[PDB]
């Protein structure tokens, strides 16, 4: 279940001429949803903000932001029993799970191999009942007595010690059916803060709704991508035309019309030939940035051109 | 402005301090008012009073302590602040460049104006106080910084208390833990502190903070051009150019003239505006987004 | 197939230990201009190789400056450290002969000639360069990774990770003072101990325990004498204070009178002495102090 | 590269937060020289006007536009110049460098 | 337990002085270690050698053990001073193989620059910064507590729970604050060429110079520029608290007489030893210490010199292809 | 890593703990290389309020440069170790005191004084000769610490208490290369000589003097050597075979030459560092710097904070009274 995202930039004031303001993640905007109900929405941030002051004192928070409460559930960790959060409203898009005092990035679908060992990644799976599990990587960074090197022992994320704290925050949403906007009341209540107006339109764009994602995906639309994972090679170029593939996915908004040959006689390089959808020659920096995000792929021998 | 002093400050010079309305100097634990611009002057045939500007005629003199050696002052905005560092050697009179000792009173002495005297807010005991040394100290300020400058840290009363844990596990019947009290120090050689302290209070009460440069204290502000320049004991000299934004300010000329390229045209409505094609080359990071025109 | 698979795939079966392994591949890339005619492209991809060292072109880009022509080439995966005036001529197409200046320094492979820099020429078979004896791995590194058309050529290296730095643990630091003579001196207050039995520092020993002899108490205690009257020659003021008192407060002083005090070096205090309390088999017994840890 | 751009925005010093800028630095170009026969009584002022260096007491100055490659003397300061007790001698405001 | 008690601790600088000490220990005149690598043991040692696990003979200290080692040593390699280098526990800036890629505790070297995902400055370096604070937030070390002053006093050590976006982009101590922003006053320390990197640099260390290199320039290092109160601070081995030491060598530059022997059944066991007298015909002849750069161990003396290390390792058979590494990195 | 598919083993002996040793004394010497030591002393407040007394103890001290610089504000004086005043320690057992619990026994290695007292003293005009060790047990009679018993169990095992008594223990120099078996069993193996004039001076109650190489290697015959055949084996020095494996500095604090501190009531309260290479005032800032090479500086002068603390200690009160000399002793293991 996807919660609904949106962008709204804010104009507040405050008593304290600080030089920077800046806003706390989780914070509490009230938001009604025209059609199906009449009672509010919550909406939450996400991330922060910082912006400055300008003139006569006022600031400019971009915040971005998202439906729905938010939740710790902290409890503790152990090497047997998994975390297995319950209700089912969570959004498994936005989640931070930090729990070492430190926060660890989401793995869900990086694959797994551009971790190495020790990785602060973890990871996340479905259960047949319908709830979701944290479930981290196995790996230790114990060091021996006389080495005293660090030597990461395993494959996949850090396993967590034993014992040791956890707390997780995630999304809980109230589903798709909130799909809409109106004028957001701003209700979260801050240190020094006072907010003038919000533009729920940004950007100035064209026609507009506050946006969202959608509810649980249907039912046979789920047996269709498996078909469409296993023709797909994922996180690898094998072929000629799969370069030609991720450059163009990617950077097809500046690159277009790609095409990639492979020589023989000259084993080890398969020039690719990219052309600018603005000018005629790659900039560097461009060159360069193109030349990145197939080192992190590629395979092999065989480094791109 | 020229000549010199009240008379009362001839030679036996002590730093400077510019503010904006008018200078200070200082000797003896003395001031002068002099104005930036358009102070009194006089021909009145007594001192030579060629049309160099005499100086305010009254003195402050801050304390109670003739000769009390104040060092190096600075200003920022409208407040200064003049360190002295203690001494006055003990004798009344004599030069105050010569075997400075540690006397009572010694502190940072703010001058908050309009009752021309001077609040001294820094050292109000000895523990704050006696981390001014004679040697190696400076109170010089960085745009907003007034950083002040020390060493010679030591743990002090609560700085050391209880431990209760460690007669646990012992029979000590005693112990005492430091507590570790935050004071940003820095690393390399002659470990540096600074009690830099800026705005958010109106100054007062300076409080350690991280020293951005390793002896920011000690180099010589400077506020046109805004860099401050100091020497390596290594006997080089040092640089720190400050910063800037990468605006261009594209064609700036006013209305009247020529050679001004970008300039509006009006035919029956229908605006026309023109450019020169801004282009610019050099800057080292990656970011890009508008070239964001401005007024 | 991709590298960092490899990194990926030691950790999960063959042994638990690292790898890594070089082709002519993926990796960070350098600057190189080149001043010659014939440099007409499709050379990326070759192998460029000075007398000093060997290499490969990643893109050809021309620079500009007037004189001759001036290629700034990007090279990647250098070894061997070329360097300016050499003649850099390339694997193939031969007509390439140029020369390097603005070069740069690659890689070591201790002592650098093109002859040794090639030994037997590698090509383009892969390193796979990690530890192990290279039987366990070799069946697996083939089906589940690797491509099917290159080299694959299995070396070795070793990884001490001696420990060395246990220990140095300070043990005990003792410390014990002394009462010592000066020619200074002055007034005692009273004495105590300052000989036992015969003449010369009487019965030395007991021969039980051998070393020094023992030492009765003799005159106990009582006033420290009203000394001369006076004791103060220029009735100075000596080390903070008058002669009269202090200036010698020491309740152990030679007399002259008794042979306790015997000459040079100093009387030591063995009534408080710092006691190490673990250490080798001797041991003061009961120890004085103790060393406990945070 | 951040600051994604919208209308409504009214005030630079509003979005002045995304910049690109130069975070400052320092740098040295130093060694200096000596005026007069006193290398400790040297003094050094940096500014707009580059590396002025001044003595304790003898009015003749050394001037780089070179950033200290390269020093030449000069007179202008035509007085006894003076002896502060700490560093500092060239303090300015608002231009008005004295 | 009733008396004076005292509590004191070396400290951590002790280590560095002594691993300073090791180094400078290598050259030629007397007083000066000479440091050899051992391999020999040809013979292969039971027959469940090549199998899996199973370990070696654990190898003795003894007299005994020496004696035996001369006879089976295949060949020796003389340890130069230039290939010992100092290292440091490396944390790339970002990187995601290695844990806490985004956060840091108080005080941590951290290199930067290296790699895309982290820029900073360009004409390369690799940078390496200390970290001097952390955002307050989240729990950490000891018990509960809460606040990351409080968690600074009484010992202990506090993870910040927010990420730091952006890698240290300065030249100069504590380039953090001065703005809105996030981040926390990073403060660089020196610079890496790039030209030592390829070499010298493994992925798990990152050099740092020996107070040596640092003078003939110090200007390749980045050190060019510092605060210096001292008129050097020169060398900054200290500054890091490097604690440890690391070797490297070719087996090419390995002497092995035979040549055929080593290739066709492995070094089985390596030591290294110290002070090898050269090849005495008789004992008519006076004590000489160690020089040139080969020897054949039948030059050596049988024990002539100590051996400090002893490793027992299955054959490792070895390939002639002129690169394979030594590594035995020391920890002093 | 961990469970290896390899698994190799490594000793590090014992050797490199002592050669290790040697290379730190090893360069202590007069120059610009040689980096020379300070011991220095303490503070003088009153460190808390119970501070007189047994129970409870000073606050366990810290690495951190918030640590480093109080002692530089807390500290008066630093006395110099010459390299002649360091020196290399062993436990000194010694067969016939009863004072010490076991009189002879003496398991397998263990090392040996005697000629040092009334109840060792023999064939005296060498004073000490007596660091010789014991290289075998006597026959049989030793129960040794597990079940299994005879002259067997040492090599699977721990080590023999022999259980009977040892006599005639005093030794000759020795026998021609392999050395002296004079009684029943413990046969004994000479380990150098140890002159008078350096036992009284540098040996103690507890442990006991090594010369180093290049001295014995300068001098045979005053530490007594040409009787050893096994010396131009591995070239003269042998700090090794005595094996060693520790150090330790002492140094003289005299009130002499800290008059100042040491007036009536100086408390002298905890902080006695070591250190390394410091160096002098300056005098103004800018100048060149030179290596201290002086006793007994003072704080000032020393540019605070110069050189790098090697080492931290604490000791509530001592006392440093005037004319009362300090004698310091720290032991090291490296």
């Amino acid at each position: 279940k996807s919660a609904a995202q949106t962008e709204i930039m804010l104009t507040c004031t405050d008593a304290l001429n600080r030089n920077y303001i800046t806003i706390p993640r989780g914070t509490r905007f009230l938001a009604y949803a025209k059609d199906t109900s009449v009672n509010p929405y919550n909406f939450v941030s996400r991330e922060d903000v910082i912006a400055i002051r300008d003139k006569n004192n006022q600031y400019f928070p971009r915040l971005k932001l998202a439906q729905g409460r938010i939740v710790r559930t902290e409890i503790i960790y152990d090497k047997l029993t998994p975390i297995i959060i319950y209700d089912k409203n969570i959004d498994r898009n936005q989640v931070k799970l930090y729990v070492d005092g430190a926060e660890w990035i989401n793995w869900t679908r990086k694959s797994m191999v551009h971790a190495g060992s020790t990785s602060t990644i973890y990871y996340m799976r479905e259960t047949i009942d319908g709830n979701t599990e944290f479930y981290f990587g196995e790996g230790e960074i114990s060091v021996n007595a006389s080495e005293g090197a660090l030597t990461a022992n395993y494959i996949g994320g850090l396993k967590p010690t034993q014992n040791s704290t956890i707390v997780i925050e995630y999304i809980s949403t109230n589903g798709a059916d909130a799909n809409g906007a109106v004028g957001f009341s701003y209700a979260d209540t801050l240190t020094n803060i006072t907010v003038i107006n919000i533009n729920e339109n940004p950007n100035d764009d064209p026609d507009f709704v506050g946006a969202d994602g959608g509810g649980d995906p249907e039912d046979i639309e789920r047996i269709r991508e498996l078909g469409t994972i296993k023709r797909e090679t994922q996180q690898r170029c094998v072929t000629a035309t799969d370069y030609d593939t991720f450059v163009s996915e990617r950077f097809g908004s500046i690159i277009q019309a790609v095409q990639t040959f492979t020589d023989s006689t000259k084993p080890g390089y398969a020039f690719i030939a990219a052309k600018p959808k603005s000018g005629l020659y790659l900039t560097t920096v461009q060159r360069e940035d193109i030349k990145n995000y197939l080192k992190d792929y590629n395979l092999a021998p065989i480094t791109p051109s | 402005t020229y000549a010199t002093l009240p008379a009362n400050v001839y030679r036996i010079a002590e730093a400077i301090t510019c503010t904006d309305d008018y200078i200070y100097v200082v000797a003896r634990d003395k001031v002068r008012y002099i104005k930036t611009s358009n102070a009194l002057i006089d021909f009145d045939p007594l001192s030579p009073t060629y049309s160099e500007r005499l100086f305010e005629p009254d003195t402050m003199t801050i304390t109670g302590n003739p000769k009390a050696v104040c060092y190096k002052m600075d200003s920022i905005c409208d407040k200064v602040f003049a360190l002295i560092i203690g001494e006055v050697e003990t004798l009344n009179a004599n030069p105050r460049t010569s075997k400075i000792i540690d006397s009572a009173d010694k502190g940072i002495y703010v001058l908050n104006h309009d009752e021309k005297t001077w609040k001294r807010v820094f050292g109000n005991t000895e523990e704050e106080r006696r981390r001014i040394q004679p040697g190696y100290a400076n109170m010089s300020t960085d745009g907003k910084l007034v950083s002040l400058s020390s060493s010679n840290f030591k743990f002090l009363s609560d700085n050391v208390v209880n431990d209760p844990e460690t007669a646990a596990k012992y029979q000590l019947i005693g112990a005492v833990k430091y507590e570790f009290p935050r004071e940003w120090l820095a690393d390399k050689h002659y470990h540096m502190m600074a009690f830099i302290a800026d705005e958010t209070s109106d100054w007062e009460t300076f409080t350690p903070q991280p020293m951005k440069y390793y002896a920011e204290p000690f180099f010589n502000w400077s506020k046109k051009s805004n860099t401050r320049c100091w020497i390596n004991n290594s006997d080089r000299a040092v640089v720190v150019y400050a910063d800037l934004k990468y605006t261009k300010v594209i064609e700036n000329i006013p209305e009247t003239s020529p050679d001004r390229l970008v300039h509006e045209y009006w035919d029956d409505g229908d605006c026309t505006i023109v450019m020169p094609n801004v282009k610019f080359t050099g800057f080292k990071k990656y970011a890009s987004g508008m070239l964001f025109y401005k007024a | 197939g991709i590298e960092a698979s490899y990194k990926f795939l030691f950790k999960v079966l063959y042994n638990e230990e690292v790898e890594i392994e070089i082709e002519s591949g993926a990796g960070t890339e350098y600057d190189i201009i080149v001043q010659s005619d014939s440099l007409t492209e499709d050379l990326v991809g070759q192998t460029i190789y000075t007398a000093t060292g060997r290499c490969n072109v990643t893109y050809i880009e021309r620079s500009y400056s007037n004189g001759k022509l001036q290629w700034t080439v990007t090279i990647h995966n250098l070894l061997g450290r070329l360097i300016a005036g050499q003649e850099v001529k390339a694997e193939r197409l031969p007509s390439f002969e140029g020369e390097i200046i603005r070069g740069v320094k690659g890689k070591d492979l201790l002592q650098n000639n093109i002859d040794y820099i090639n030994r037997s020429r590698s090509y383009y078979v892969m390193k796979i360069k990690s530890n192990l004896p290279s039987s366990r791995w070799k069946s697996d590194v083939i089906r589940f990774v690797h491509p099917v058309g290159f080299g694959f050529i299995a070396i070795t290296l070793l990884t001490m990770f001696i420990n060395v730095g246990l220990t140095l643990k300070h043990t005990e630091t003792i410390i014990n003072k002394y009462k010592n003579y000066k020619w200074d001196s002055g007034l005692p207050t009273e004495y105590a101990d300052r000989i036992a039995k015969l003449t010369p520092t009487g019965e030395i020993e007991h021969d039980s325990v051998t070393g020094e002899a023992i030492y009765e108490p003799g005159p106990m205690a009582g006033v420290k004498y009203p000394l001369p009257d006076d004791y103060n020659a220029e009735n100075n003021n000596s080390i903070f204070q008058g002669q009269l008192p202090s200036e010698r407060r020491k309740l152990m002083s030679p007399l002259f009178d008794a042979s306790g005090t015997t000459f040079a070096q100093f009387r030591d205090l063995v009534n408080k002495r710092l006691k190490d309390n673990i250490g080798n088999p001797r041991d003061p017994e009961n120890p004085t102090q103790v060393k406990i840890d945070e | 590269e951040s600051f994604q751009f919208s209308p409504s925005y009214v005030d630079v010093s509003s979005i002045s937060n995304f910049i690109i800028g130069e975070n400052e630095y320092h740098e040295i170009q130093g060694s200096i020289q000596q005026v007069c026969k006193d290398i400790n009584r040297v003094y050094l002022m940096e500014s707009e006007g580059i590396l002025y260096l001044f003595e304790r007491y003898q009015p003749v100055v050394k001037v780089s536009n070179d950033k200290g490659q390269t020093w030449k003397a000069v007179k202008l300061f035509n007085d006894r110049v003076g002896y502060p007790l700490s560093k500092t001698v060239y303090y300015q405001s608002a231009n008005t460098t004295y | 337990d009733s008396s004076v008690i005292y509590r004191a601790i070396v400290t951590s600088k002790f280590r560095t002085e002594k691993m300073l000490n090791f180094y400078n220990s290598i050259g030629s005149g007397p007083d000066k270690n000479t440091i050899f690598i051992t391999f020999g043991r040809s013979e292969p040692w039971s027959s469940n050698e090549n199998e899996v696990g199973f370990a070696p003979p654990y190898p003795t200290d003894s007299v005994l053990g020496v004696t035996d080692m001369w006879t089976h040593m295949m060949g020796t390699v003389k340890v130069l001073p230039s290939m010992l280098d100092a290292v440091i526990p490396r944390r790339d800036w970002g990187d995601t193989r290695y844990p806490d890629p985004y956060t840091f505790r108080i005080n941590d070297i951290v290199v930067c620059n290296s790699a895309p995902y982290n820029a900073t400055e360009s004409g390369a370096g690799w940078l390496v910064y200390r970290c001097l604070d952390v955002p307050d937030t989240g729990m950490c070390s000891i018990a509960s507590l809460t606040d990351k002053d409080e968690c600074l006093k009484l010992g202990g050590k506090w993870t910040p729970s927010a990420r730091s976006m952006t890698p240290p982009e300065g030249r100069g101590d504590a380039e953090g604050t001065i703005e809105p922003g996030d981040g926390y006053v990073w403060e660089y320390l020196f610079e890496i060429p790039p030209d030592v990197s390829i070499n010298r640099c493994t992925n798990e260390y990152i050099v740092v110079p020996w107070p040596e290199e640092l003078k003939e320039d110090p200007t390749r290092w980045g050190y060019e520029d510092n605060l210096t109160w001292q008129q050097d601070d020169f060398g900054l081995i200290y500054r890091v608290k490097a604690n440890t030491i690391r070797f490297k060598a070719y087996l090419d530059s390995v002497y092995f007489p035979e040549a055929a022997l080593p290739g066709n059944k492995g070094f089985r066991q390596i030591s290294i030893i110290t002070n090898p007298l050269e090849a005495k015909a008789h004992p008519n002849d006076p004590n000489v210490k160690a020089e040139k750069d080969y020897y054949d161990p039948e030059d050596l003396m049988r024990h002539s010199g100590e051996m400090i290390y002893m490793e027992n390792r299955p054959p490792i058979i070895m390939a002639m292809d002129q690169t394979e590494e030594i590594n035995i990195l020391f920890t002093f």
